[PDB]
């Protein structure tokens, strides 16, 4: 089903860039935690 | 061709793995936090 197919090819990969992007900020998040975070009986949203 | 479509398919699961480990450092990382 070759157009529909190209699409699958393209959207595997837009799929793959977006998913690095998303790792990309989860390792900048954790980056943060492993400095600054901690957790508290009172923490959180205050 | 087809082939394309099996190594675009293939950098998905890998890309996928990635995921994977990233959160379990995120969960790791919770784990290892300072408390008070």
């Amino acid at each position: 089903s070759s157009n529909t197919l190209v699409e699958m090819t393209l959207g595997m990969k837009k799929l793959k860039e977006e998913m690095e992007g998303v790792v990309k900020e989860l390792a900048e998040n954790n980056h943060i935690l492993e400095r600054f975070g901690s957790l508290t009986m009172d923490g959180g949203l205050r | 061709s087809s082939d394309n479509m099996q190594h675009a398919y293939w950098e998905l699961k890998r890309e996928m793995s990635n995921l994977h480990l990233v959160t379990q450092v995120q969960a790791e990382l919770l784990r290892k936090l300072k408390t008070s």
